């Protein structure tokens, strides 16, 4: 992977 | 929410630095923050050391990891920093933030202790001396007049100076320190006053040296 | 491991001018990079998260903009209160900060007002006398402070401090301390700080004569 992943919010 | 670091102004190189942050109006517990310390060296940029989470989970900056110890008491509602074998390098303003506030995990820092000067030197600690700098006929312009007290031979910085316990911002100039030859610091704090108030309005400042655990209150009287 | 590149290092604008500041990630961090303002003495306070959102309480003459590598930072038109060092700070890989970006200001001339201070008799009773002369909000930041002990031109013996630029007026203020011991001290009557700047058409003198 090169274009990064997706930080997780808090819900 | 308010934080705040509490350490030790001088540490032998060397030897282990260490530092504290107490945190009220928030539990370090809440799984929703992490608590992270950061630092800063005089004149250069700010260089984040850890983060530590209420389960143990911990982030460190590579450069450092080897030396760093990060670690957090539910108890005291308290997290700690330990730095190991501190040069000269290690001299820096040390903060203690709040992150996580976002994401799930660190982001960005808000908000963020006032800081702690930690200086890394073999020298011993000083508490300064504080003399007067009186108003007088060759301290005014125009209605106007300056005073200001002098604080001398103190080791390490920092020295915080209010005037009036800080009811009196006005017009305030606190200089920089400058480093003497003798290896000890020195700076002046000076403010313009109306000279109409000379007679009648008390003018205190207020000195603090916390390396050496020192306060001084000057009255600053005309001459 | 993710480098943040900031640039300028420094730069000085005009009130009201536009300022605008850039940060360059060696990666691609998607949005997640954040600016901070720092005022001397204080802990930075943030300005700018995810790139482009402004902080409550942040006026909006502060903006943010990029996502991926390139990111810029905009004060549409500098305040004297915005003079302070800035910082980008990304969270993409751990948290890496760019190194920093001093902003001043440039303004008019001002000459400083000069006044001078005698020792204290709790100095002397110590063995030392430390006589001050105070530069009071002046611009620019350039200044000749000249020690004169008896009509003789000093050197060695002083050093000066120059505070950060006023949040207010964006002027400077100076310090410089003459200190001799207590014994040197009472071998001289007049003392002397001859000031030259841009201001004054000439050198301003502020001097006493000891005891008097």
């Amino acid at each position: 992977l090169r274009k990064p992943k997706h930080k997780k919010l808090k819900q | 929410l308010q934080l705040q670091e509490s350490g030790p102004g001088l540490v032998k190189p060397s030897e282990t630095l260490s530092l504290t942050c107490s945190v009220s109006g928030e539990s370090i517990s809440n799984s929703a923050y992490y608590w992270a310390w950061i630092r800063q060296p005089p004149g250069k940029a700010l260089e984040w050391i850890a983060t530590v989470y209420y389960t143990g989970r911990t982030y460190h900056n590579p450069s450092l990891k080897s030396r760093v110890a990060i670690s957090m008491d539910t108890s005291k509602n308290q997290f700690s920093l330990k730095l190991r074998s501190v040069t000269a390098a290690d001299t820096a303003v040390y903060y203690c933030a709040r992150t996580g506030i976002v994401v799930t995990t660190p982001d960005w820092f808000d908000p963020w202790g006032p800081g702690a000067l930690v200086t890394v030197s073999a020298a011993s600690t000083k508490g300064p001396s504080v003399f007067p700098l009186a108003p007088s006929s060759k301290s005014t312009s125009g209605g106007t007049a300056a005073l200001g007290c002098l604080v001398k031979d103190y080791f390490p910085e920092p020295v915080t100076v209010s005037w009036n316990s800080g009811a009196l911002t006005s017009g305030v100039h606190t200089f920089p320190a400058v480093l003497q030859s003798s290896g000890l610091y020195s700076l002046s704090s000076v403010v313009t006053v109306p000279s109409s108030s000379l007679g009648t309005q008390t003018y205190i400042c207020n000195v603090n040296h916390k390396p050496s655990n020192t306060k001084v209150d000057k009255k600053v009287e005309p001459k | 491991d993710i480098q943040m590149t900031q640039s300028p290092s420094s730069l000085s604008a005009s009130v009201g001018d536009r300022v605008t500041i850039t940060c360059q990630a060696s990666q691609d961090i998607r949005n997640y990079l954040n600016w901070y303002q720092q005022r001397p003495g204080k802990a930075p306070k943030l300005l700018i998260f995810d790139a482009s959102n402004l902080e409550t309480g942040v006026p909006s003459r502060f903006s943010g903009s990029g996502s991926g590598t390139h990111f810029t930072f905009t004060i549409s038109s500098l305040q004297p209160e915005d003079i302070a060092t800035y910082y980008c700070q990304q969270y993409g890989e751990l948290i890496t900060f760019g190194g920093g970006t001093n902003v001043q200001m440039k303004r008019t001339v001002a000459a400083p007002s000069v006044f001078i201070f005698p020792p204290s008799d709790e100095q002397l009773k110590s063995g030392t006398a430390s006589v001050v002369c105070l530069l009071n909000n002046f611009y620019p930041r350039e200044a000749k402070v000249q020690w004169k002990v008896d009509n003789a031109l000093q050197s060695g013996n002083s050093q000066e401090s120059v505070t950060e630029q006023d949040s207010k007026d964006s002027t400077y203020s100076l310090s410089s301390t003459l200190t001799l011991s207590k014994a040197d001290y009472e071998k001289h009557k007049v003392y002397a700080c001859e000031v030259t700047h841009q201001g004054l058409s000439s050198p301003v003198t502020k001097s006493f004569n000891r005891g008097e």
